């Protein structure tokens, strides 16, 4: 279940980050990001497979957990941002969540993935 | 030298070779010493290679199609070089086969209507379907392969053909699917831009997963039907239900591994069966 | 006794197509790969690409994906390579290579070069 | 695109003296070198394949070594036929590239 | 090389003189009958259950010719008549039902290589270049199907010898199916392709054709070479087991 549940999160993931940058009105924006910091959340327990063999207190995994804090927090930015109904802002904070999860959180996740399916 | 060329000879072979080769040979030979009583080492030894040289020569077959994109072994290679490795195999399983006639009390008519027919079958159609759709005629050949090893070891054992190895010898074919439909699961994003058709891209990932999941536990309900109405000492495969648990979580090696150890305790199982309790036996 | 006989200079001028021939001869032509090699001025040498004689599937080099195209002709035992839109920069030697008979063989028959001239 | 280099360009000798050129490439390409020889006005010819592995037709005084990434060819005595351009080809991934080329002098 | 240059010769020879090489065949057929009407009715049906699976599974009018469609018609009819005729008239009658899938399926997989001719011979503008045409698609069609032809006869043959009687049965019409395919596609399917392009030029499939059949047709070469072994085997085994035995 993980290989498909990774996938199907980050998929999903990536057909929201599209909701939120073609989104016109606040209450899709709103239900769409509480669905990515969701995400997220459940993607937290997901054990990257890179990281195994080593102890889940070594420096990669703490820099994955700073990179999530990071992502978290960017999220709950745009949704006391978008509370009242700033969109402009919003999609300009999900775009710069878009850059840091291209340089941090996607160059992770989609090399983990490889290697369980390489194990399976 | 000759560890130069073993690198040339693994071209032949794949992750679910092994076990669509090798073990219904094992199996056909237990059926044959259950059966009859008496098991001979000469044929079984034939069996092995001839069945394993005709499955190499289908894999050299599948090969030269990956000459079409730069697919591609530590040297150059070119398309002589498997043409004449696939001459090379398949007339060292002729030449296995017309020893094995030699030796056994089969009919020549009856072991070449099976060697020529079934194993040797897959080449009749195979060539001319494209290098898109070599993984789809995949599929038909390990699902007529599997249960006619069985009964050519079995028969060339005995010295006389019989229709219940097929039926013994579905769980094999059905393993070595889920590995060969693993394997093709693994390399789906790579098959789509290259432009290759397989299974798991034509039903879509979550019917892959549920076709990976019956394929994997098909067996096990067949191994327990086996067990509980035929004979209870063949019940040994259901003691590795915790890797086939942990292989459905981790969702082709340890597939792979996975089958081995299946057909290993099958096997055990055929050996260890009490004396006139197998179906036809 | 493999021989590559490739054919001689060709003077031309920019912009235009020009097709190069090289016969192969004393072997099994339709058994190995035809690949192509580009010496440039200043004796620098290059990979453009091949070509399966049976079927016919190309395999070029990045660079030369554009402007060279392989062809075959399986009957009179001749390997093609049609350069085109020619500029400044392909006055160069072009060898025909191919790989030596046995396994584990590197590139020992070469042509002899065909002197193009923009 | 693995980057070849070599490291005289150009390489004074004397006859009978041992030579020593370099191939250092930009990847662990294992035993997947080739040592070609230009003279003037010809086309090359293979002198040592896969780093190590002589070839028929060749005098024994080539040699070759060396592995992963720093290759190496040698002559043991140079005579009047060897004076030429040698080139270093990699056949690991495609595309093969050659290197840049040692030019010989006397 | 030695091969296509003979292949050629009774392509063109055939191709040249289309309607004397059909009557005379036809004839020869009907003799072969008559020396020693449930036919029609068989070749009717057989016909038009062949032609229409073809037609469905292939992609109707996707080229935008119908002179494809014909020529595999005019293909089916002659198969199926040959086939029949033997089927009726020589083997038996009663024993003709249900066990017709062998026969049923070789057919559509051989309307292929025949309808593979059609589009090298419709290519053509003149008669001359028409024969040509046939001429050198059946150079080049010639000794693959020659080769299929003969180890699929051979391997369905060594089925008749196993000792089941509905599996002897099923081989041996198996091995007539594939006969009367080869024996209608080299004798009068040319004939009949040449007479029906020389009677009736809207016929565009050049450059496409040109580009690739030269390319696409071509089989795998280890595949050839583990069929002429594998002819080679099943000819001892043919020649021992009905000689020696
Ligand atoms: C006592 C037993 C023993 C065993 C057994 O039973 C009794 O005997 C055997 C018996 O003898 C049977 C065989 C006999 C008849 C059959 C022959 C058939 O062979 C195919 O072999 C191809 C050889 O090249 C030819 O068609 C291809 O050849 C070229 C056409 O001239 C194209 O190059 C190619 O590919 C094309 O396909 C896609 C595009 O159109 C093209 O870009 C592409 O070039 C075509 O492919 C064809 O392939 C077929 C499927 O294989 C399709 O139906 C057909 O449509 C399709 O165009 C054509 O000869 C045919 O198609 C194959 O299909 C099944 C087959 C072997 C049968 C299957 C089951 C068995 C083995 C039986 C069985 C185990
Ligand atoms: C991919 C195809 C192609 C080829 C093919 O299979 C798949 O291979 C052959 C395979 O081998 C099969 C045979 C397997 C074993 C069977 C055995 C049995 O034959 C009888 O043979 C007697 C011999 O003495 C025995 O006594 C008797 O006990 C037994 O009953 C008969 O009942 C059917 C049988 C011959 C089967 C009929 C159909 C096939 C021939 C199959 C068929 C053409
Ligand atoms: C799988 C395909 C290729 C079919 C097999 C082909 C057979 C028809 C051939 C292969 C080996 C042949 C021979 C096997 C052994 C001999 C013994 C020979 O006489 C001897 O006693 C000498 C043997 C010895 O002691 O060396 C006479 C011919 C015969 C029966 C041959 C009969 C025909 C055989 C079985
Ligand atoms: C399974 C086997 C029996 C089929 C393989 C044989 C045939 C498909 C082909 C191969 C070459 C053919 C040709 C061999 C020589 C003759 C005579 C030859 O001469 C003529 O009839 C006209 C005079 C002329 O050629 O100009 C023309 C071709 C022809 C009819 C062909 C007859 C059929 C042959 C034998
Ligand atoms: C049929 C009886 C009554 C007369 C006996 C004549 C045969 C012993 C000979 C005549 C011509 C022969 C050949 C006809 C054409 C060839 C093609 C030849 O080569 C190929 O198949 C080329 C394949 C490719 O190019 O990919 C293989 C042998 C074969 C089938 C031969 C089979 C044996 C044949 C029929
Ligand atoms: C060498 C070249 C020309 C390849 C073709 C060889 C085949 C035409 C031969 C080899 C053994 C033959 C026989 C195999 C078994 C059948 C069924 C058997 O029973 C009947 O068909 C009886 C009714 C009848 O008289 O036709 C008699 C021989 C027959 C027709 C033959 C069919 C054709 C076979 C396969
Ligand atoms: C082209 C494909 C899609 C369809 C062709 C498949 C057939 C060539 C094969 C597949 C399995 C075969 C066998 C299936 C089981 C039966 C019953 C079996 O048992 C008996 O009837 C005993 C007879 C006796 O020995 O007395 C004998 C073989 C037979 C007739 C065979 C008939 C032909 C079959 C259907
Ligand atoms: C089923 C097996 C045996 C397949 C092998 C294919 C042959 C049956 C084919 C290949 C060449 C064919 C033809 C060879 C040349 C002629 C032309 C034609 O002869 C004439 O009457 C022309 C008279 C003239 O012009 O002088 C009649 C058919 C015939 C005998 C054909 C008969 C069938 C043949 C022998």
């Amino acid at each position: 279940a993980r290989r498909l549940a990774l996938e199907d999160n980050w998929e999903t993931l990536n057909d929201n980050l599209k909701v939120i940058e073609k989104a016109d009105n606040a209450a899709q924006v709103k239900d769409a990001l509480t669905k990515m910091r969701a995400a997220a959340l459940d993607a937290q327990k997901a054990t990257p497979p890179k990281l195994e063999d080593k102890s889940p207190d070594s420096p990669e995994m703490k820099d994955f957990r700073h990179g999530f804090d990071i992502l978290v927090g960017q999220i709950d930015d745009a949704l006391k941002l978008a509370n009242e109904g700033k969109v402009k802002e919003a999609q300009a904070a999900a775009e710069q969540l878009k850059t840091t999860r291209n340089a941090y959180i996607q160059k992770y996740l989609e090399r983990a993935r490889s290697t369980l399916q390489k194990e399976v | 030298s000759w560890r130069q060329k073993c690198a040339s000879y693994v071209l032949a072979l794949r992750p679910w070779s092994f076990s669509a080769s090798l073990t219904p040979v094992a199996l056909g030979s237990a059926l044959a010493y259950r059966s009859q009583g008496v098991l001979d080492p000469r044929l079984l030894v034939g069996c092995a290679v001839a069945v394993l040289a005709v499955h190499g020569a289908g894999n050299l077959v599948s090969t030269y199609y990956d000459f079409s994109k730069g697919i591609d072994v530590d040297r150059i290679l070119e398309p002589q070089d498997v043409v004449r490795f696939g001459v090379f195999l398949y007339t060292l399983g002729c030449v296995c086969a017309a020893c094995l006639y030699y030796l056994s009390t089969l009919k020549l008519e009856h072991l070449a209507l099976i060697y020529f027919g079934g194993l040797s079958g897959s080449f009749l159609y195979t060539g001319g379907i494209g290098f898109k759709y070599v993984a789809l005629g995949d599929l038909i050949i390990l699902i007529t392969f599997g249960p006619l090893a069985v009964m050519f070891a079995y028969a060339v054992q005995v010295g006389s053909l019989a229709i219940f190895p097929l039926v013994y010898a579905i769980p094999l074919a059905l393993s070595t699917e889920a590995i060969l439909h693993s394997n093709n699961t693994r390399d789906m994003e790579s098959d789509q831009e290259a432009g290759i058709v397989t299974l798991a891209i034509l039903i879509g990932p979550t019917f892959s997963y549920v076709l990976y999941n019956t394929l994997l536990f098909l067996p096990y309900l067949i191994f327990s039907i086996l067990a509980t109405h035929c004979s209870i000492s063949l019940a040994l495969p259901l003691l590795t239900i915790p890797m086939a648990f942990s292989l459905e979580r981790q969702f082709p090696q340890r597939t792979a591994k996975l089958n081995l150890l299946l057909g290993l305790f099958y096997v055990f199982g055929i050996i260890l069966a009490p004396a006139g309790s197998l179906p036809r036996l | 006794e493999v021989q590559l006989q490739q054919s001689g200079p060709e003077l031309v001028k920019p912009g235009a197509s020009v097709k190069m021939s090289c016969k192969a001869s004393g072997y099994s032509f339709t058994g190995y790969f035809m690949n192509w090699v580009k010496q440039s001025h200043g004796k620098s040498l290059e990979w453009i690409g091949r070509i399966n004689p049976y079927n016919g599937d190309t395999f070029y080099n990045q660079k030369f994906k554009g402007k060279a195209t392989l062809t075959v002709d399986k009957s009179s035992r001749t390997a093609h390579m049609e350069l085109r839109s020619l500029t400044s920069a392909d006055s160069a030697l072009y060898f025909c290579v191919r790989r030596g008979e046995d396994y584990g063989s590197s590139y020992n028959y070469w042509g002899q070069g065909t002197t193009v001239t923009v | 695109d693995i980057l070849l280099t070599q490291s005289p360009a150009i390489l004074s000798v004397s006859p009978g003296e041992r030579v020593s050129f370099s191939c250092r490439a930009s990847q662990s390409i294992g035993t997947s070198i080739h040592w070609y020889q230009q003279r003037t006005n010809g086309s090359p010819r293979l002198v040592i394949k896969y780093a190590s592995e002589s070839i028929s037709g060749i005098p024994s005084r080539f040699s070759g070594s060396g592995s992963g990434t720093d290759f190496t060819l040698s002559i043991n005595s140079v005579e009047s036929e060897d004076i030429a351009d040698y080139y270093c080809q990699q056949s690991n991934s495609w595309p093969y590239t050659f290197g840049g080329g040692t030019k010989l002098e006397i | 090389d030695k091969l296509s240059r003979l292949f050629r010769m009774h392509g063109l020879f055939v191709a040249s003189h289309p309607w004397e090489v059909i009557v005379g065949t036809v004839t020869l057929t009907i003799c072969m009958m008559s020396m020693n009407s449930d036919i029609i009715i068989l070749t009717i049906t057989r016909c038009i259950a062949i032609l229409y699976i073809y037609f469905q599974f292939q992609n109707l009018r996707q080229l935008g010719s119908r002179y494809i469609l014909g020529i595999a018609g005019l293909f089916t009819i002659f198969s199926s008549f040959v086939f029949s005729t033997v089927v009726i008239h020589f083997l038996d009658k009663e024993l003709t039902g249900l066990n017709e899938a062998l026969p049923f399926f070789l057919l559509l997989i051989d309307l292929s290589r025949a309808s593979a001719l059609a589009k090298f011979a419709l290519s053509s503008n003149s008669q001359d270049e028409v024969r040509e045409n046939i001429a050198r698609g059946m150079a080049i069609l010639g000794p693959t199907f020659t080769l299929d032809a003969l180890v699929e006869c051979l391997v369905i043959g060594v089925g008749t010898m196993s000792g089941v009687r509905q599996l002897e049965i099923m081989c041996c019409f198996g091995c007539m199916s594939v006969l009367a395919n080869y024996f209608v596609f080299m004798t009068f399917f040319p004939a009949c392709v040449s007479l029906v392009l020389e009677l009736s030029p809207i016929w565009q499939l050049s450059h496409f054709a040109r580009v690739l059949e030269e390319e696409e047709n071509r089989p795998n070469p280890v595949t050839q070479r583990v069929k002429m072994i594998m002819s080679l085997g099943l000819v001892l085994v043919h020649a021992h087991s009905r000689w020696i035995a």
